C-alpha cells in the first residue's frame, strides 16, 4: 500500500500504490506527489534497472518496500 | 654564525630587488606576512606588495600572466609531442576509488610520455569531458577526508592549524604508504599538464620541497602561527636587559615531545643528552633545530616520494622560475566562487521565443537569486554547471568557455545541465518563487546521467 | 516539434521528430525522404557527435533543439 | 599564409560547427588542410 521513497537530502513522503499496478503508475504517483516530471526520472533498485513494459508485481516487490530514486538530469 | 644563520633569511620568492628586507623578529604576523593570517587575498589581479608587506627603502621579470602563458604553451607542446593514452574505470565512493586508483596508476608510470586520460565510472552514459574533472575532485575528496586507509592504516594528511591546508603524516611509514605517497603527486602533475583544477591543497613547505627550493624560517608562519608567535617572543625575550632572570626559571631543553600524527615523544635534538638547559646564547640553534625537525626530519620519505612522483610525470625543466603562489593558482584556482567573475563567463543564448520585454527581465531574477545564496550552495551550483567545485582564474582555463541558454517556457521543467562540456539549459517560468524553488531543488544533485 | 539541421552554406531543411526516436528510425527516415547514404554524413549537437546505438533521450535531444550536418 | 589574410566567415562557420576547442585548432586547420572544410571537420571529429 505504501512505499519508502528516499533521496539524497533525506526527504520522505508516503505514496499510495495499487498492489498490482505498473511502474508508470508509480512514476505518475511521484510526479503528482511533488512535481518532478518523469522524463528526468529513473528508478534503480536492488542492483537492476526497471523498464515500464513489465508490471510492478513482476519484480517481486513486497509491501512497505524500499526504492531509490535517481534523477537523470546532467550529461 | 649567530642570529644571522642562513635559515632566518628571506629567499628570492618573497623579496624585491634593491630593497632591504625587514627584520624578522620585531614585526607581528599581520603586519609582516598578511597572507599568513588570512589566505583569501590570492587573486590573479593581486599585487605582490600587499601579499608580503612593505619593504624597506635602499636609500633611507614579469608577474603572473608572463609565467602562466609561457607555461601553458610549454605544456601543450609537451602534450602534443606524445600520443599515448590512458583509460580509467572508477567507482564513485572512497575506499574502492582509492584502491582502484592506486592499482590502475601503477601500470602506467612504471620518464613518462602520456597524452590524454579518459574517465568512466560505471553504468553511466555520461562520457564527455567533465568526467576527468569529476574524477579529479573525487580522488581529492577521497584522500582529503580523515576516516581510515583501506589496506594495501593511518590517514595521509592532517591540518597544522589552518583550515583547508594539509600536511602529510608518516604514521610509521612502510613499503605501501610510501608508494601511496609516490602516486599522489602524479595526480597533481597530470592536473598541471592537462590544464584543469584539482581540489588538493598543500602548505607551501610541501610545494617548496617539490619544486626544489630551500625552506626558510618565514615558511614556518604558514605552518603554525601560534608557535611562530611563541618562538618570536621567546627570541625577543632572549635579548632583554637581563635575559637570565627568565631563562633560568622557564626550564627548557633541547628535547621534543610529539603529537599523535608524528609518533611518540622525548626525542633529543642534539645528541649526548637531553639534560642541557637552553641558555640565552644558543636560543637560535634551538629554534632552528626545532623547526627543522618538525618539518624536514619526520616527513622526509613522504616528501621524497612526492617529489619523485612529481618528477616521474614532468621533466625537470618546466618548474623553474615558478613560485608556490602561482603553483596554487594554476591548480586550486581562486578557491571561493565570486559571482562577478561568473557573470563575466556567460553568454545568454536565447531560444525561448518569448517577448516578455524581449526577455531581459528573467536575468535580474536569476542573478538576485545567485547573489543571495549560501557559500556551500554556491560551490554546489558551480559543480552542477562545470563539474568542478571552483572556477579558474583566467580565460585560458576553460576549453569550452561556458554558457547558459533559455528554452521554450515550461513551468514544470526544472533546469538541466549539458555539463559534458560546459553548457546549462534553463526553461523559462513566471514570477520568482517558482524559479527559486526549482533551481534550489535541482542544484543538490551530483550524479550525471543522460 | 521541429529540428533545424543547418548545413554549411546556410540552407535549412525541416524535420518532425519525437524524443523517443531511435537512430535506426533516423536511417529509415533519411532513406525515406532523402535517400542520402548514411556513411557520408556526420551530425553535431552542441559539439557532441551522436551514435547509432543510443537513442535521442540518451543524448538529450528534446523538442526544439539545434542540430548540424557535415558531409564526409 | 598569414593568420590575418583569412576572413572571419570561415572561422565562424568552423566555430558554429565545432565548438569547445582552441584558436590553434583553426591555425592547424589553415596550415595543413589547405581549405578543405569537410575533410578537416571530419578529421577533428575523428579524434
Amino acid at each position: 500500500m505504501q512505499i519508502f521513497v528516499k533521496t539524497l537530502t533525506g526527504k520522505t513522503i508516503t505514496l499510495e500504490v495499487e498492489p498490482s499496478d505498473t511502474i508508470e503508475n508509480v512514476k505518475a504517483k511521484i510526479q503528482d506527489k511533488e512535481g518532478i516530471p518523469p522524463d528526468q526520472q529513473r528508478l534503480i533498485f536492488a542492483g537492476k534497472q526497471l523498464e515500464d513494459g513489465r508490471t510492478l508485481s513482476d519484480y517481486n516487490i513486497q509491501k512497505e518496500s524500499t526504492l531509490h530514486l535517481v534523477l537523470r538530469l546532467r550529461g | 654564525t649567530g642570529q644571522n644563520h642562513p635559515f632566518f633569511r628571506r629567499s628570492d620568492s618573497m623579496t624585491f630587488l634593491g630593497c632591504i628586507p625587514p627584520n624578522p623578529f620585531e614585526v607581528p604576523l599581520a603586519e609582516a606576512i598578511p597572507l599568513a593570517d588570512q589566505p583569501h587575498l590570492l587573486q590573479p589581479n593581486a599585487r605582490k606588495e600587499d601579499l608580503f608587506g612593505r619593504p624597506s627603502q635602499g636609500l633611507y621579470l614579469g608577474g603572473f600572466e608572463v609565467k602562466e602563458s609561457k607555461f601553458r604553451r610549454e605544456m601543450e607542446k609537451l602534450r602534443n609531442q606524445q600520443s599515448r593514452d590512458l583509460s580509467l574505470e572508477v567507482d564513485r565512493d572512497r575506499d574502492l576509488l582509492i584502491q582502484q586508483t592506486m592499482r590502475q596508476l601503477n601500470n602506467h608510470f612504471g620518464p613518462m610520455a602520456v597524452h590524454r586520460v579518459k574517465v568512466t565510472f560505471k553504468d553511466e552514459p555520461g562520457e564527455g569531458s567533465g568526467v576527468a574533472r569529476s574524477f579529479y575532485t573525487a580522488i581529492a575528496q577521497a584522500f582529503l577526508s580523515n576516516e581510515k586507509l583501506p589496506n594495501l592504516n593511518a590517514p595521509l594528511f592532517y591540518q597544522p592549524g589552518k583550515r583547508g591546508f594539509y600536511t602529510p603524516r608518516p604514521g610509521k611509514n612502510t613499503e605501501a604508504r610510501l608508494n601511496c605517497f609516490r602516486n599522489i603527486g602524479r595526480i597533481l602533475g597530470l592536473c598541471l599538464l592537462q590544464n584543469e583544477l584539482c581540489p588538493i591543497t598543500l602548505n607551501r613547505h610541501v610545494i617548496k620541497v617539490l619544486l626544489g627550493r630551500k625552506v626558510n624560517w618565514h615558511d614556518f608562519a604558514f605552518f603554525d602561527p601560534v608557535m611562530y608567535e611563541s618562538l618570536r617572543q621567546l627570541i625577543l625575550a632572549s635579548q632583554s636587559s637581563d635575559a637570565d632572570a627568565v631563562f633560568s626559571a622557564m626550564d627548557l631543553a633541547f628535547a621534543i615531545d610529539l603529537c599523535k600524527e608524528e609518533g611518540g615523544g622525548q626525542v633529543e635534538l642534539i645528541p649526548n643528552g637531553v639534560n642541557i638547559p637552553v641558555t640565552p646564547q644558543n636560543v637560535y640553534e634551538y629554534v632552528r633545530k626545532y623547526a627543522e625537525h618538525r618539518m624536514l626530519v619526520v616527513a622526509e620519505q613522504p616528501l621524497h616520494a612526492m617529489r619523485k612522483g612529481l618528477l616521474d610525470v614532468l621533466p625537470k625543466n618546466s618548474l623553474e622560475d615558478l613560485t608556490a603562489e602561482d603553483f596554487r593558482l594554476l591548480v586550486n584556482g581562486c578557491g571561493e566562487v565570486n559571482v562577478q567573475m561568473l557573470i563575466s563567463f556567460t553568454s545568454f543564448n536565447d531560444e525561448s521565443g518569448e517577448n516578455a520585454e524581449k526577455l531581459l527581465q528573467f536575468k535580474r531574477w536569476f542573478w538576485s537569486i545567485v547573489e543571495k545564496m549560501s557559500m556551500t550552495e554556491r560551490q554546489d551550483l558551480v559543480y552542477f554547471w562545470t563539474s568542478s567545485p571552483s572556477l579558474p582564474a583566467s580565460e585560458e582555463g576553460f576549453q569550452p568557455m561556458p554558457s547558459i541558454t533559455i528554452r521554450p517556457p515550461d513551468d514544470q521543467h526544472l533546469p538541466t545541465a549539458n555539463t559534458c562540456i560546459s553548457r546549462l539549459y534553463v526553461p523559462l517560468y513566471s514570477s520568482k518563487q517558482i524559479l527559486k524553488q526549482k533551481l534550489l531543488l535541482a542544484i543538490k544533485t551530483k550524479n550525471f546521467g543522460f
